C-alpha cells in the first residue's frame, strides 16, 4: 500500500464521490423498500466540509438528490444519524418540540483506543497485523451475541478506517427500540470494569452465564496465538509485573520464579495455569479467564449505541488520515479480515484512470460491495418472508 | 387557581399569613413557558434544556431592570428626588411582569 | 437639511377619512417664549405592509388540488401582480422576498419560512 | 381472591346511586386503610397479615361468592371502588404517592394467594402475550437458565414455573444479566415475573393518577362528591 497523501485528498473526493461510491446500494438501505412513508426522507445525515465546517440536519427527497448534493459538497466525513418525525432539512418549519428521533439502527463501536494497556505493539492511535486479533474477537463476541442472545439478524459490521470497527443492527424491530433498552444491550455485553484507573478490571463470580461463558470460549481460540506469541505478554518482568497486578498478592513470589526459570511466555501461562489452578482448589475467583478477559474482551462506548440519535461514520466513506474505504465487514471470513489491504480512495481513484455504471466493479473496491449487496438481499428476504407472508 | 377550605373559626394565638411573589409571573419564568416554549394545539412544560423564548426573553429583562434600579437605589449622596422617582420605576416594572399572565388567561 | 427635536405624549389616526396618517401631539421648546408650547406633527405616507405565505405546492383552488408544480416566490408575486392586485383595485406597490419567523394560534404555519413582503399606500 | 387479581384499566361505563357511589369509597378506603395497618404492625410475609387481610378482604365484601357471566358482586365492588378512589387520591402528590402505595400492597397480596398455577393462566389472558414452556424445552436449558440466574443457590430448577418473554420487557434484569435470553427471549421465574409485573403496575397507575387531576375540574363543581374529594380523613 503506498502512502497516502491527503494534499490530493480533495481531488480524489469529488472523483470518488463522482464514479465510484455505491449511491444505489445507500439508498435501497437506508430506503428499505419504501415500505413506509418517509424513512429516507426523514433521515438524518451529517456532512464534514471544507475548512472543517461541520452541517448536520441534511435531509433529501431521493436518490438523486443525494448525489448531487454530495458531488457538490465533496464531504471529508459523513455520517448516518436516526429517521424524526418530520424532514430534518426543515426543523426550522417546525414548532420547537414536535421533531424528534423516532428511529435509527443500533449501531456498536469498538476502538482501538479502548485497549491502551493490554497492548505491546502498538499506540493507542495505530494497528498492525498483531494486535488485529482485537477486533476478530470483538466481532463474534458480539455479532454472536446480537445473534444468539437476543436473535438480531441483519448485522453489518464496517470498517473504521483506521483502528476499529462498528456495527449496524439493522433488525427492523430493533430500529424501533427505545434508548432504556439498547443501553441494557450493552449492558449485557459489557465486562471491562475500566474504573478511574484500577489495575484489576474484570471481576467474575462463581456462576458463569452463558454469554460470559461462551464468550470466554471463543477468547480461548485466539488467546496464546495472540497474547502469548504475537504479544508475548509476559516475557519481562515489567510486562509480567501488569499481569500479576490482577491475582492476590500470595501467589506472585511462587510465579516470580516460575517465568524467571521459564523462557517464553507461552511456558509462563501454563505456569500460571498450575499455581493460579493450584489456588482455586484450596480457597473461585476464576483467575484463569478474569485476565483472559481484561486482554481480550471488547470495550464498547455507551454513548454510541444508547443514543437513539447520535451521528455516526457513514458506511464507504472516506478516512482522511489514512484514506482507507470504511468498508463493509464479511462474517463468513472474520479471521481472514485484512485491515492493511482495505482499499485506499487514492489506489481506486487509480483504478479506474488506469482504465448502466459498475466500474466500482472494475477496482478493488467491488469486493466489499458485494458483501453490502448479500447484506441488502438478505434484508429484502425479511421485507418479502415477513410482510408478503 | 385553588382554594383551601378555610377553617371556619376563632384564633386565640398568631396566625402568620406567608404568600408568594409575583406567582403565575414567576412560574411563567421558572418553567420556561411560552408561545415558542410550550407544545400546543393542558400541555407539558417542555424540557429545562430547551432555551428561552420571546416571551421569557422579555419577562428576563423585566426583572433584569428591576435589578439594576433596586441598586441605584441603594447608591447614597443622591438625588431625593430621584429617591422618588426609582420607586415609582420600580413599581411599574412590578405590576407590567404580572399582568404578563393576565395576558394569555 | 433642517430639523426639529419635540417630546411627544398622545396621536391619533383618522383611518376612515384620513389612512396612512398619525398626527403626533407633544410639545416643542422655543427660545422667543421661555417655555414649551403644545405642538403637533403629521406623519403622512405609512406604507400598509403585508405577508404572503407561500404554498409548498400551487392549488387548483376551485376543486382543491395540486398541480405538480413546486412554489417559489416569483410564483407568489406574479398571483398577487395579475389576479389580486387587479381585482382589489392597486396600482404600485412594493414587493420584497424576507425571512420571518411566527408561533402563535393559526394550525398550519411553519415557526419560519420566507414571505412574500408586499408593501402599498394606505389609500 | 378468584380471577379478582384485575389491572385496574379501562373505565368502568356502568352508573350507581349515590348510596353505592358513597358506600364503594367509604368501603374501598376501609381496606386500603387496613392494608396500611397491617404492613405497619407485622411483615408481608406472615400468616397472621394474610390471614386478617384476607378477612378484612373477606369483611368488606371484596372477594368471594359467584353468578351468572355479568354480575359478579366482589368482582364488580373492587373495580367501581378503586376507580372511584382514585377522584380523591389525585391530588396531593402525597396520598397519590399513599395511594399507589397501598393498591400495590393490595395487588402484591392477591398474588401471593393464588398457587403458581392460577396465576400463569390470569397472565396469558391478561395484558396479551407471555408463554410457559414444556418440560422438553424446560430441562433441556434447565442448566443454563440456572446459570442466568441470582445467586440462586444449588442447581435446583425446582418445579417453579418458567416463562418466556420478550427480552424487551425485562430490560430490568437480562441488563445486570440475570436470567437466559435466547434468540430474542428471556426466560424467568415467577418472583421476578411478578416484580416486574407490580414494577410496570405502579408506573401505570402513576400515570392515570396523573390524568385523573387533569380532568378533575369537570366535577369538583358538583355537590354530591365534596365529602369525598375533600373528607376521607378529615
Ligand atoms: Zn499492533
Amino acid at each position: 500500500m503506498e502512502t497516502f497523501d491527503p494534499t490530493e485528498l480533495p481531488e480524489l473526493l469529488k472523483l470518488y464521490y463522482r464514479r465510484l461510491f455505491p449511491y444505489s446500494q445507500y439508498y435501497r438501505w437506508l430506503n428499505y423498500g419504501g415500505v413506509i412513508k418517509n424513512y429516507f426522507q426523514h433521515r438524518e445525515f451529517s456532512f464534514t466540509l471544507k475548512d472543517d465546517i461541520y452541517i448536520r440536519y441534511q435531509s433529501f427527497n431521493n436518490q438523486s438528490d443525494l448525489e448531487k448534493e454530495m458531488q457538490k459538497m465533496n464531504p471529508y466525513k459523513i455520517d448516518i444519524g436516526a429517521v424524526y418525525s418530520h424532514r430534518p432539512n426543515q426543523h426550522n418549519t417546525v414548532k420547537l418540540g414536535a421533531f424528534q428521533a423516532q428511529e435509527k439502527e443500533l449501531v456498536f463501536d469498538i476502538d482501538m483506543t479502548d485497549y491502551d494497556d493490554v497492548r505491546r505493539c502498538c499506540s493507542s492511535a495505530d494497528i498492525c497485523p498483531k494486535c488485529w486479533t482485537l477486533m476478530t474477537m470483538a466481532i463474534r463476541i458480539i455479532d454472536r451475541a446480537l445473534k444468539e442472545d437476543f436473535g438480531f439478524k441483519h448485522r453489518l459490521w464496517v470498517y473504521s478506517g483506521r483502528r476499529g470497527v462498528h456495527c449496524w443492527v439493522c433488525d427492523e424491530s430493533v430500529r424501533k427500540l427505545s434508548s432504556a433498552v439498547r443501553s441494557g444491550i450493552v449492558e449485557y455485553l459489557s465486562l471491562v470494569k475500566g474504573g478511574q484507573d484500577v489495575k484489576k478490571k474484570v471481576h467474575l463470580s462463581e456462576k458463569i452465564h452463558p454469554f460470559i461463558r461462551k464468550s470466554i470460549n471463543i477468547i480461548k481460540k485466539y488467546f496464546e496465538e495472540y497474547a502469548l506469541v504475537n504479544q508475548d505478554i509476559l516475557e519481562n518482568k515489567e510486562s509480567w509485573d501488569k499481569i500479576l497486578a490482577l491475582v492476590p498478592e500470595t501467589i506472585h513470589d511462587e510465579l516470580q520464579q516460575s517465568f524467571q526459570k521459564s523462557h517464553n511466555s507461552l511456558q509462563r501461562w501454563e505456569h500460571l495455569k498450575k499455581v493460579a489452578s493450584r489456588y482455586q482448589n484450596n480457597i473461585g475467583p476464576w483467575l484463569e479467564w478474569e485476565i483472559m478477559l481484561q486482554y481480550c474482551f471488547p470495550r464498547l462506548d455507551i454513548n454510541v449505541s444508547k443514543g437513539i440519535n447520535h451521528l455516526l461514520k457513514s458506511p464507504f466513506s472516506v478516512h482522511p488520515k489514512t484514506g482507507r474505504i470504511s468498508v463493509p465487514i464479511d462474517l463468513q471470513k472474520v479471521d481472514q479480515f485484512d485491515p492493511f489491504t482495505v482499499p485506499t480512495i487514492s489506489f481506486i481513484c487509480r483504478e479506474l484512470d488506469a482504465i448502466r455504471t459498475r466500474d466500482y466493479k472494475k477496482t478493488s473496491l467491488a469486493p466489499y460491495v458485494k458483501v453490502f449487496e448479500h447484506f441488502l438481499e438478505n434484508l429484502d428476504k425479511s421485507r418479502k418472508g415477513e410482510l408478503l407472508k | 387557581g385553588l382554594v383551601l377550605d378555610p377553617k371556619v373559626g376563632f384564633y386565640d394565638k398568631f396566625i402568620l399569613l406567608l404568600d408568594f411573589n409575583s406567582l403565575y409571573p414567576s412560574i411563567i419564568q421558572e418553567f420556561n413557558i411560552c408561545f415558542t416554549t410550550v407544545q400546543r394545539v393542558i400541555p407539558e412544560l417542555p424540557d429545562p434544556s430547551l432555551e428561552m423564548g420571546i416571551l421569557p426573553r422579555e419577562i428576563r429583562k423585566l426583572v433584569e431592570r428591576r435589578k439594576q434600579v433596586k441598586q441605584l437605589m441603594k447608591q447614597q449622596d443622591l438625588n431625593p428626588d430621584l429617591i422618588l422617582q426609582y420607586d415609582i420605576r420600580q413599581k411599574a416594572l412590578k405590576l407590567t411582569a404580572n399582568s404578563m399572565y393576565g395576558c394569555l388567561g | 437639511e433642517q430639523v426639529f427635536h419635540f417630546y411627544w405624549l398622545d396621536a391619533y389616526e383618522d383611518q376612515y377619512n384620513q389612512p396612512g396618517v398619525v398626527f403626533l401631539f407633544g410639545k416643542v421648546w422655543i427660545e422667543s417664549a421661555e417655555t414649551h408650547v403644545s405642538c403637533c406633527v403629521m406623519v403622512k405616507n405609512i406604507e400598509r405592509t403585508l405577508y404572503f405565505l407561500p404554498r409548498e405546492m400551487k392549488i387548483d383552488l376551485n376543486t382543491g388540488k395540486e398541480t405538480g408544480t413546486p412554489i417559489s416566490m416569483k410564483d407568489v408575486y406574479e398571483e398577487f401582480d395579475e389576479k389580486i392586485a387587479t381585482k382589489y383595485k392597486i396600482m404600485k406597490f412594493k414587493s420584497k422576498p424576507v425571512e420571518k419567523n411566527y408561533a402563535f394560534e393559526i394550525p398550519d404555519v411553519p415557526e419560519k419560512s420566507e414571505y412574500l413582503e408586499v408593501k402599498y399606500s394606505a389609500e | 381472591y378468584p380471577h379478582c387479581l384485575q389491572f385496574y384499566l379501562q373505565p368502568p361505563s356502568e352508573n350507581i346511586s349515590l348510596i353505592e357511589f358513597e358506600n364503594l369509597a367509604i368501603d374501598r378506603v376501609k381496606l386500603l386503610k387496613s392494608v396500611e395497618n397491617l404492613g405497619v404492625s407485622y411483615v408481608k410475609g406472615t400468616e397472621q397479615y394474610q390471614s386478617k387481610l384476607e378477612s378484612e378482604l373477606r369483611k368488606l365484601k371484596f372477594s368471594y361468592r359467584e353468578n351468572l357471566e355479568d354480575e359478579y358482586e366482589p368482582r364488580r365492588r373492587d373495580h367501581i371502588s378503586h376507580f372511584i378512589l382514585r377522584l380523591a387520591y389525585c391530588q396531593s402528590e402525597e396520598l397519590r404517592r399513599w395511594f399507589i402505595q397501598q393498591e400495590m400492597d393490595l395487588l402484591r397480596f392477591r398474588f401471593s394467594i393464588l398457587p403458581k398455577d392460577k396465576i400463569q393462566d390470569f397472565l396469558k389472558d391478561s395484558q396479551l402475550q407471555f408463554e410457559a414452556i414444556s418440560d422438553e424445552e424446560k430441562t433441556l436449558r434447565e442448566q443454563e437458565i440456572v446459570a442466568s440466574s441470582p445467586s440462586l443457590s444449588g442447581l435446583k430448577l425446582g418445579f417453579e414455573s418458567i416463562y418466556k418473554i420478550p427480552f424487551a420487557d425485562a430490560l430490568d434484569l437480562f441488563r445486570g444479566r440475570k436470567v437466559y435470553l435466547e434468540d430474542g427471549f428471556a426466560y424467568v421465574p415467577l418472583k421476578d415475573i411478578v416484580a416486574i409485573i407490580l414494577n410496570e403496575f405502579r408506573a401505570k397507575l402513576s400515570k392515570a393518577l396523573a390524568l385523573t387531576a387533569r380532568s378533575l375540574p369537570a366535577v369538583q363543581s358538583d355537590e354530591r362528591l365534596q365529602p369525598l374529594l375533600n373528607h376521607l380523613s378529615h
